[PDB]
């Protein structure tokens, strides 16, 4: 009942840049192997013993962000439902420690080498520890992202990630088939170690602000190429075909040539030597039997984006201008093959993005070809296991071999119009990304509300490291971290990246910043005015006005406040240090408008937009959703019922909407071993437990879906599908096979209302309404589904000490779409008995003020510490690898809500 | 929008050429017709000059120039259409840079009017205004990029030298043609002037700026003490002379709103390291600034006759003030305003050197200086009352904001403690005072309803007037 207090060390998670993952398509290696050799472990540098552990996390949810978080903290490896962990004598997933078996039990200590292996085929991750088998694997996990190395880490850790070749040694040989990590880095990158979803970092003048990463995604390397193959060619392009393929064989040849090799009767790169460069017709079949297509499809694409192809001079296309290359130059044939003149041939700008566009094309049909034969990417080239540094698609590739590709593509184009078959270009066409999610794109900080001000000439600075999205201003302490900044009557904004002035809608005001530009914000409440000034100068609308706001009523007050976009870096001077301020001499000071932080001793406490969806007791005033008690009647339940306000009308919102009730019901610690009056004794000594959801006529069942949820269900999906729900198995056996045990974990364990609609897509709407019963043994761990009174075939096991929150998700069709019922069945208790200690042994069904419904709200503010971490990386060197070491400790006073095991 | 180098490349360039050539020929016909023309012609010169892709000042290095009917086409053409052969052939009669720049030196120390180069003052400098800036981006002292520094040749050699010429010989014809009655030429003169402002040296103020606000704060002085005079005796003879003064506010006027637009740009553009660095000459030109906002908020004729002129030469004055987001193009009281006024504006932008002069412990003797103003007592009255209340001077160590804020007036480098000196702290306060106190009047007067015109009475009576 009470809040709980305790001190708890910081955790920080440290990765290296590998991403890896499987999708159809993917031109991507499914087993990876890395290794982790601890240097220095201290066991208690404080009361809390020292945290360390090594594994995989997905990209998309392993969000550990400093302090707070699920339980007691210190969230790490194996702290969620996205990450996979190994301490030494535990594997750590969803903040459950499962003992595993070793040689030699210990919790991680110096000398000690982890050996981690991930097969996404199965999937499956495995551990070795010192080269002897963990006897424990993780399986049956999510695939819907990219997989990292990773390490979770308090104070007094010293940990080497060793790669493979250069970036570390391995000890122990990499399992067959298991590929070291260091050869899943991409061309344009560089190995590095780095943090996961910073806020923070510091800089040279002070700590910078750091926005949403822009994070790649398992789809991005499959190859999507155009489709060309429902389409047909005119005879011109079918006869054209052979001569530009021999054509492109020449090129490549001359290139090969101008690069050096000379002709060979073998090809091999260090050989030094290319055969097919005797003639443009001697060239051997085989390379023509690839290549062909290739040239063919060329036309096909040209044909499939629009452009229009046409003949302009037959003259042409029959006679054309040979460049021949220089005698000077000399083959060993002495015959070197004379493509056609490029210089009669003059190509359009909009041709350069034509060929740019095909260029994307035939990468990508070349990649996704050696693909399917069974070809993967690698920056280690290995032709006989099929690894190639250049199989990723286009857009991954390096400028160098993309500049490459252009200008053969260019030539080729140059040929085709030297030829004289006329293409005329298609207009071009407007594309959205939608790379994030629009809550986890924008991050707010803002100073916290006790330094509210409603008086004086206030002034502060932003310096902008990048050129991007990101608005600076004044806030008011009620503003939503869920809104863009100045889109309400919350906030008052410049945006350096269009120049426009943000209060209650965008209006042009001053002018961009560039990189390194400062914009100093002031605020007057004695004339009620915001200025803004960049690097000395105030900028001014369309019109002589020097002031961006005016007229502005002090209300509650105003707080600086900051936006950062994704990508995006800025450095927020509060005044605390007067010296620091670069241009307030220039502007603020002879006005009169002093520091917002002159004379405080600490740094000002700040508050940033957390993305971590939490669920939230649903607003009595919420414009759309409307929940009401019902009291129970002798024939009805107690129920809380949901219904849509501004259903059927414009301006309405129509979203998934996930709801749980407050209250959870927890699992007994240690599980038992193996008309329609309620019998007294069976229904005083059952522990079976019953709650109902009434699907009301008119909301589709196919949109709903029923449940529970444990507390870390944090996934905000409108595109939600129990296959989205997070899934792992545990397997434990002896040394050799032998599973002792097999265990599933799930935050989601639920039902779809379209498993038990009766087939009647014929009129699918339906006059009746659907109530899908949930119930529990809280001594067994069993969960079971009614649809209509009729038993469901899905049944859930869950381990002990588990607590389950009721759960609906929905998506409304209708004003009145569902309604949880507390009730019971015949010799079942109703949720009431479990919840609430008084009520065990009540079977009257009853919902006190305490049990109320909350909704996924995606955002939240979250205080940021004062101090974080400081941890060094490095690159000791080859053999020895990439160095981490974190020395000095930190601690947090955590405030724990027992219910909803949070800090 | 940066069209030329891809519009005026063949036949434009021609046909551009032959106008421009065409244009300063006028200058050798002296008619009555060209007088009225050669403002047109000098802008529409100017735009051709601010778009024509090639250097036709600078011919000897065309060679280098890409954007050039020379370059682009072969000798075989250009003989089809008959051309000279030679890009200075193309017509030799307008001067070089050199020689042009030469002239208008030697005319501005020589000390012609007006009357003697009309057409440099209408057709020509407008005309540079437009050619400098432009090729000062293309030439040296421009920011290099790597490869487009080391590459090619640049055309121009125009540098920030050649834009400070141009403005010291600018200012010293005007101060030549400052008394005169009729002076119509100012008003554009400022306009294409502004541009190359930017550019302006520091050793600006004290050459030339300084000297001709000095020059126009006394001219100001002497027609406020003829304005007394006229007042102390009143007589139907007070509406002659009367007349008088107010033809002086007008040409002093047209000179003021001829020369502050390229004073409120230097100061935008050297107000950072006035600040940084304290310097005297600004301080000197806030104090002539001040004195001739403290004379226009005194006499009502001056503001008077300021707005006549603003509102019959179509001065925009929000132009101005806007110039430089303009520039880089990323009723009665719309068209005249006190805030709009150039007089308050750049004494507005001045302030903060007059600030900075003061130190913050000032800042109670500045306030008694202030209420002893709204007492109407003399310049002498409020020094010998600080010098007497001097012992009251702000202490820091009865608030912290002062003392970061005398932390800051050390941490200035021609700052010293021991420089500060009675008198100094009073006469500095005097001045501080006395225009902080008539810009509180100028910003909140209360003057309307003065003379109320929204007639309400008269629409109820609107029969009855009749």
């Amino acid at each position: 009942l009470l809040l709980q207090t305790n001190l708890i060390n910081y955790v920080t998670s440290i990765r290296p840049n590998i991403f890896v993952g499987r999708a159809e398509g993917s031109t991507q290696y499914g087993k990876w192997y890395f290794e982790v050799m601890v240097d220095e472990v201290v066991p208690f540098l404080t009361a809390q013993a020292t945290h360390l552990r090594v594994g995989w996390a997905l990209t998309e949810g392993y969000s550990p962000y400093p302090g707070g978080g699920e339980g007691w903290g210190g969230n790490g490896v194996g702290d969620d439902l996205y990450s996979y962990g190994f301490d030494g004598l535990h594997l750590w997933t969803g903040h459950v420690a499962r003992p595993v078996t070793s040689p030699g039990q210990h919790l991680l200590a110096p000398e000690d080498v982890v050996s981690c292996c991930l097969d996404l085929s199965v999937p499956s991750i495995s551990f070795r520890i010192n080269g002897c088998p963990v006897q424990g694997v993780f399986e049956a996990f999510n695939l819907d992202g990219l997989f990292f190395p990773v390490v979770s880490f308090s104070a007094g850790v010293k940990v080497r990630f060793l790669l493979g070749g250069r970036h570390g040694e391995f000890k122990f040989l990499p399992p067959p088939g298991y590929a070291p990590c260091h050869e899943a880095v991409l061309p344009r990158e560089r190995l590095r170690l780095e943090p996961i979803k910073e806020y923070r970092r510091e800089g040279p003048r002070g700590p910078h602000l750091v926005g949403p990463s822009r994070c790649l995604s398992h789809t991005d390397f499959v190859p999507c190429p155009v489709d060309t193959v429902q389409i047909v060619l005119p005879p011109h392009l079918e006869r054209i075909r052979e001569k530009l393929a021999e054509n492109i064989h020449e090129l490549w040849a001359l290139t090969r040539i101008e690069q050096g090799w000379t002709y060979g009767p073998v090809r091999d790169d260090n050989k030094r030597l290319h055969p097919c460069l005797v003639n443009f017709h001697s060239l051997p079949e085989p390379e023509r039997n690839y290549n062909l297509q290739m040239s063919g499809e060329t036309l096909k694409t040209l044909l499939a984006l629009g452009c229009h192809v046409g003949m302009a001079d037959e003259k042409a296309e029959d006679n054309l201008k040979k460049t021949k290359l220089p005698k000077t130059y000399m083959m060993s044939n002495g015959y070197k093959p004379a493509p056609l003149d490029l210089s009669h041939v003059r190509l359009t700008p909009a041709q350069t993005t034509l060929v740019d566009r095909l260029a994307e094309n035939g990468h990508n049909v070349w990649a996704r070809d050696r693909v399917a034969q069974g070809w993967s990417y690698s920056a280690v080239q290995d032709i006989p296991a099929r690894r190639n540094p250049r199989l990723v698609p286009y857009r991954l590739l390096d400028e160098a071999t993309k500049r490459s590709n252009r200008d053969s593509l260019c030539q080729a184009v140059r040929t085709l119009l030297g030829y004289g078959y006329n293409i005329e270009p298609p207009d071009q066409e407007p594309s959205q990304v939608e790379n994030q999610s629009r809550w986890d794109r924008v991050r707010i900080f803002r100073a916290e509300k006790s330094y509210t001000v409603q008086s004086g000439r206030w002034y502060f600075e932003f310096e902008a490291v990048t050129t991007g999205e990101m608005r600076v201003g004044w806030a008011r302490p009620e503003l939503r971290p869920d809104v863009e900044l100045g889109a309400d009557e919350l906030a008052y904004v410049f945006n350096g990246h269009r120049g426009q002035r943000w209060h209650l809608g965008s209006e042009p005001f001053g002018r961009p910043w560039q990189s390194g530009d400062v914009v100093g914000c002031m605020i007057d409440l004695t004339e009620n005015t915001i200025i803004f000034t960049l690097n000395g100068e105030v900028l001014m609308s369309d019109s002589g006005s020097e002031t961006a706001f005016r007229e502005i009523e002090i209300g509650d007050g105003f707080l600086p406040v900051c936006s950062l976009g994704p990508g995006q870096v800025g450095h927020l001077n509060l005044g605390q240090d007067v010296s620091s301020l670069r241009f307030f001499a220039i502007c603020g000071l002879q006005e009169g408008f002093e520091p917002f932080a002159i004379n405080m001793q600490r740094p000002v406490t700040t508050w940033f937009s957390k993305s971590l969806p939490q669920f939230e007791p649903v607003p009595p005033e919420h414009p759309h959703y409307e929940v009401a008690r019902m009291d129970g009647t002798v024939d009805t339940p107690p129920c809380l019922r949901l219904a849509h306000r501004t259903w059927g009308s414009q301006n309405s919102l129509v979203e998934m909407l996930f709801l749980r009730l407050s209250l959870p019901v927890q699992f007994h610690q240690h599980f038992r071993c193996t008309d329609n009056r309620d019998d007294p004794e069976i229904i005083l000594n059952t522990t079976t437990y019953y709650y109902s959801v009434r699907v009301f006529a008119g909301q589709e069942p196919s949109c709903v879906w029923v449940g529970w949820v444990t507390p870390d269900y944090h996934q905000h999906d409108m595109n939600f599908d129990l296959s989205k729900v997070r899934a792992v198995t545990v397997t434990m056996g002896d040394e050799q096979g032998n599973v002792h045990s097999s265990l599933k974990c799930s935050n989601c364990y639920m039902v779809w209302g379209g498993d038990f609609v009766s087939p009647g897509q014929q009129g699918r709407i339906s006059h009746t309404d659907l109530v899908i019963g949930c119930l529990v043994d809280l001594a067994t761990g069993l969960m079971t589904f009614t649809a209509n009174g009729k038993e469901s075939n899905t049944f859930f096991q869950v381990e002990p000490n588990t607590k389950l929150f009721p759960a609906v998700f929905v998506l409304p069709t209708h004003q009145n779409v569902i309604q949880f019922e507390l009730g019971k069945q015949k010799n079942i208790m109703p949720l009431s008995a479990a919840m609430f200690l008084s009520e065990r042994k009540n079977p009257a069904p009853q919902c006190p003020p305490r049990l109320e419904v909350q909704m996924l709200m995606p955002v939240s503010w979250s205080r940021m510490p004062n101090h974080f971490l400081q941890v060094e990386t490095r690159r000791a060197g080859e053999r020895l690898g990439w160095a981490v070491q974190c020395q000095d400790p930190l601690t947090m006073m955590a405030l724990h809500i027992p219910e909803e095991n949070r800090c | 929008h940066q069209f030329g180098d891809d519009v005026i490349l063949d036949d434009v360039q021609v046909s551009c050429y032959r106008t421009l050539c065409s244009i300063y020929s006028l200058g050798t016909t002296k008619n009555t017709y060209v007088e009225k023309l050669r403002p047109a012609l000098g802008e529409c010169l100017a735009r051709l000059a601010a778009a024509m892709p090639v250097a036709f000042l600078e011919p000897q290095l065309n060679e280098y120039n890409a954007c050039s009917v020379y370059t682009t086409k072969s000798p075989r053409e250009r003989a089809i259409l008959g051309l000279p052969n030679s890009v200075e052939e193309m017509c030799p009669d307008i001067p070089v840079l050199d020689r042009l720049m030469a002239d208008i030196g030697g005319l501005a120390e020589s000390g012609a009017r007006y009357t003697e180069m009309p057409h440099v003052i209408e057709i020509t400098l407008p005309m540079l205004c437009s050619y400098l800036p432009r090729w000062w981006e293309r030439g040296p002292e421009a920011p290099p990029p790597a490869l487009p520094a080391g590459a090619p040749p640049p055309c121009t050699a125009v540098t920030s030298d050649h834009l400070n010429s141009l403005l010291g010989n600018i200012l010293r014809i005007i101060v030549n043609n400052l008394g005169i009655d009729e002076a119509t030429w100012m008003k554009r003169l400022a306009v294409f002037a502004q541009p190359i402002v930017s550019r302006a040296r520091p050793e600006l103020l004290h050459s030339h700026f300084i000297p001709t606000i000095g020059r126009l704060r006394k001219r100001a002085g002497k027609v406020v003490a003829e304005e007394e005079q006229l007042r102390l005796e009143a007589k139907a003879e007070a509406e002659e002379g009367e007349l008088l003064v107010r033809d002086e506010f007008s040409v002093l006027c047209r000179d003021l709103y001829a020369l502050y637009p390229l004073l409120i740009r230097y100061v935008d553009n050297n107000r950072a390291h006035w600040l940084t660095e304290p310097n005297a000459n600004a301080e000197e030109l806030f104090r002539m600034v001040g004195e001739i906002f403290i004379y226009w908020s005194k006499s009502h004729n001056f503001k008077r006759e300021e707005q006549n002129f603003v509102v019959q030469n179509e001065i925009n004055n929000m132009s101005f003030l806007t110039a430089d987001s303009k520039s880089k193009m990323a009723r009665r009281g719309d068209r005249y305003s006190v805030q709009t006024s150039l007089i308050v504006a750049t004494l507005k932008k001045m302030l903060p050197i007059g600030l900075n002069m003061c130190a913050p412990t000032d800042q109670d003797l500045i306030m008694l200086a202030k209420t002893r103003y709204a007492l109407k007592d003399t310049d002498e009255e409020v020094r010998e009352f600080l010098q007497n209340n001097l012992h009251l001077q702000g202490k820091v160590e009865g608030s912290p904001s002062l003392r970061w804020q005398m932390a800051l007036y050390r941490g200035l480098p021609g700052r010293e403690e021991d420089a500060d000196d009675p008198e100094k702290i009073v006469r500095r306060v005097q001045e501080v005072s006395a225009v902080l106190y008539h810009l509180e009047q100028t910003e909140h007067p209360y003057k309307s309803k003065k003379a109320v015109w929204h007639k309400l009475l008269s629409k109820q009576r609107r029969r009855a007037v009749v």
